[PDB]
């Protein structure tokens, strides 16, 4: 209620500016773009306005997406395809980045920090990782997994987050590696589709679309208030930036926005779409800067370094084996 | 329900064999492609040429799965993506008594028995396994619908018969209820 | 024809999946490992435990799923070589009243429903997708058999039990006259 | 006559206008006048184990006149049948209470063959999709198929060239490969739908195979895949077995829809069904100096006959378990012809497979050929 900072005064913080208000904290840079798949193309749009901006255009069936803000990058799965592909943000450049070993890719994240590109399949029950490049490969979570689906991460924070759809109906984070496997949330939960990170607001918002609630909770998914509880038949993705929510309803087939804080302002950014899929606003500050755990460095002991705790841990991709911290071999 | 069903050669219906409920399972939507066919079906009719069941979508080259009556026989054709094959009955289908028809494929392999025949069997070229459709099934033939180009020419002339009992895969199939594309309820005047 | 035959209970019955009885078709004679299921099993009991139907052979370590029921739920159950996974039904199965049961396994993905209520789907772990099967699955119970080792304390049940109309793969077993191994005759003395 | 025929050889006939002279229909010779003779040359019939000509019965390359200076006892070993029976594979001596085992607990051991001088039996089990190799001690299994296999219904080996062939009625081809498995090429492909049975003539470089798919065939190929024929596709429902005689310039075969045992010349004509009872189910055929071997799915057991007579019909082993493919192990069962590639730059760059009457290069799956020497991946 205080947008990013108090102490009867407020604050805003790193590329955020208070508005002529002093609650209002607006980001700097350019203006926030909602990027977002389409099962057929990939799309942009403007928050408020009718705006329409076919960014990918022949395409199967496209579900999870992210990017790269620097090295202006643009990944994205395909449920039919069972490919994972990236693209020159450009539009252009596009290529085959996961392709043997999908079934259903549905969540997709990029760790712009760490050069790391994670997905969950829920064909595979199994998280995994990678190069951007697409090499490098690796799995990463197999272990009591069942539906996952929305995968988040936190690189300054060397953690990732995800929805777990199955029997068990879990919301998990875990460290960058595999380490520290925690519950945030496995109670109320039953199809927890969506789920994002505010780290300018330090918690982390989900979607459940059998329980037509997003939830806020911190990190540690305690204190768990859900934010909106109303006018969401079936929502799938969602994303924040600044004050507002916006998330993808196959029922509404459209991309809706709301507070985050209040749940009012409930907006149709956008209606009449085919199937609004993964959503993600596209924006610098979206993808703040966070230390390299691997930089001036050893930049992947032999292969790819994984940012566990603060010590960064070394791995090896599928079918090699260790042999040291240092040091990786098939 | 309604138990029998009269074909005038002129009457196409489309029902929904396979779908993604996405609505109910909250399961990513795609097109179904299916390892396997079952269904049986009882037919009477008079017409030595027609296509009776169709399962795919209705496009070029798309995977398809259909029955037609071809010369006084009637005949499986399938095509996965790897060339089609044809099974042909070994029975004669223009005796105006009732016959019950089996199809079932496993992968590439399919077979279809005629009444108390032999089930003729055979497998679909080497290369292709699912049968890649939007899961539209339609009874009777289809409307200004022969879809690309690839068929024998009979797949055009309408059914011109009757049928009964239909059942698609482990679901008896429920005709005039389930009907998504319906011209009239018309029940079967048997002779 | 028995249209509807029951149970004893002291009734343990290996009914016969399936064979390619070459004799007719002169394929060659295979124990196929299996990818493909389904049925539609109704069932009545006041037992909330117990085991029902297990399908494939018994041996340590020999490729299975299974029906149980657990903690008055009920799950059903698998292993392909890679570890085994688990289907729990959402139902109270101690009605006495009347109970439909339908489950299906494409390859790794299995499914099943107790009733109405949302089909309860699910996955093998990967790097396995075979199972392993005679032709003739076990059903009932039985004595001093209990395989390998992957049973909780639902899975020990000689379940004494009063069930109906059983279907195999897409086709249905005529129940008792022409039951594989019989060991009684009568129908169910019914609520 | 009657006076004149006091000497007129046979048939008198004092008509014409006074003594004529004629045989008896099949003496037909007639010399100078009185006299007559025989005729045989051969041709029709005449089956003494090898044949005559001008009178002669005499026994063959590696065969010894016996006693009764007809059949011929083949030189080597008293030769055995082998045999796949599923759940193992055995061999038994023709008309013993004798029958030994050989390689134990298989899954299901369908197709085999044996490279004799080498010591080799194969077999391909089709519940594994495998096609393996053990020593004929019957040790040190080898899998030298592994995958692409669905259903290896046949297995073949040239013992001249040292190449392995067999037919998957699951893919409907026919593959040939090295003794070891290498060097493994498709070799026939179209127009085969359930391509079972598979026999040799590596003297002629040629394979001879069933195919009871919808258009049920005898066809034949030159070994390198070219040349292909039909050889019938005249009454034939279930074409089962297929086995050479190499020595009788001859193909018999097995329908088991038609119940019969038909026989024919490396082209095709000439075609008499041979056995036409007692064939209920047979599924393997083999022959050895005058006898043909089968097995049958129906009474479960090895069954024998005269392959000129097709009486002489017998049991040898009741009650196998599920008796499949059957042969002869013997050595001029598999006689030494020429070899075609001869030294191994015959042996091409890959694959030297024997062609018409010489013989071409072949390149494994991937490989293009390149100036029809070489192979390039
Ligand atoms: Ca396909
Ligand atoms: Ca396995």
């Amino acid at each position: 209620y205080c947008s990013q900072g108090c102490t009867f005064q407020c604050w805003c913080e790193a590329g955020y500016e208070l508005r002529p208000d002093r609650r209002s904290c607006k980001a700097l840079g350019p203006e926030p773009v909602l990027l977002f798949a389409n099962r057929i193309d990939i799309r942009q749009v403007l928050p408020h306005r009718s705006e329409y901006t076919l960014l990918l255009n022949n395409l199967e069936n496209a579900i999870a997406l992210d990017f790269h803000h620097r090295r202006e990058l643009v990944f994205w799965s395909d449920v039919t395809l069972d490919r994972i592909l990236r693209a020159n943000l450009n539009g252009s450049n596009v290529e085959e980045v996961v392709s043997t070993g999908l079934e259903s890719p549905g969540g997709l994240a990029v760790d712009w920090v760490h050069d790391k590109l994670y997905w969950t399949d829920s064909g595979t029950s199994r998280i995994e990782v990678a190069n951007l490049d697409g090499a490098h490969r690796k799995v990463l979570l197999w272990q009591s997994l069942e539906k996952p689906r929305a995968i988040a991460l936190h690189p300054m924070e060397g953690t990732i987050y995800w929805t777990d759809w199955g029997n068990t109906p879990r919301i998990e984070a875990s460290s960058m590696d595999g380490s520290g496997r925690r519950i945030i949330a496995d109670t109320h939960l039953f199809w927890p589709n969506g789920l994002t990170i505010d780290y300018a607001g330090r918690r982390m918002y989900w979607v459940d679309a059998k329980h037509h609630v997003i939830e806020r909770a911190n990190l540690d998914g305690s204190h768990r208030k859900a934010v909106i509880s109303q006018g969401l038949p079936h929502p799938f993705a969602i994303t924040v930036f600044e004050d507002s929510l916006y998330w993808t309803d196959w029922h509404t087939k459209s991309i809706n926005s709301a507070n985050k804080f209040t749940g009012k302002n409930q907006e149709i950014i956008r209606n009449k779409l085919h199937f609004p899929m993964d959503i993600h606003t596209l924006h610098p500050q979206r993808q703040p800067a966070g230390k390299n755990r691997c930089g001036d460095n050893n930049g992947g002991c032999t292969h790819l370094c994984l940012p566990s705790g603060q010590n960064y841990t070394c791995a090896c991709p599928t079918g090699f084996r260790k042999i040291n911290s240092h040091a990786c071999a098939q | 329900a309604l138990e029998t069903l009269a074909f005038d050669g002129r009457t196409y219906i489309e029902y929904l064999n396979a779908v993604i409920e996405s609505e109910l399972t909250n399961e990513i939507p795609a097109e179904k492609a299916l390892q396997s066919n079952h269904f049986e079906l009882s037919l009477r009719t008079e017409a030595t040429q027609g296509l009776v069941l169709w399962i795919g979508k209705a496009a070029e080259r798309a995977d398809y799965m259909a029955l037609a009556i071809v010369d006084g026989h009637l005949q499986l054709s399938y095509d996965l993506g790897s060339q089609p094959v044809v099974l042909r009955s070994t029975v004669k289908v223009n005796t105006n008594r009732w016959l019950r028809i089996r199809a079932h494929r496993e992968h590439r392999e399919g077979s279809l028995q005629v009444g108390n025949e032999a089930p003729v069997t055979g497998s679909s070229p080497l290369g292709a396994t699912q049968l890649d459709t939007d899961g539209a099934l339609w009874l009777g033939g289809l409307q200004k619908l022969p879809v690309g180009q690839a068929l024998p020419k009979a797949y055009g002339t309408g059914f011109v018969g009757c049928l009964r009992d239909v059942v698609v895969g482990h679901r008896q199939l429920h005709l005039l209820e389930d009907a998504v594309t319906k011209p009239e309820l018309r029940p079967c005047p048997t002779p």
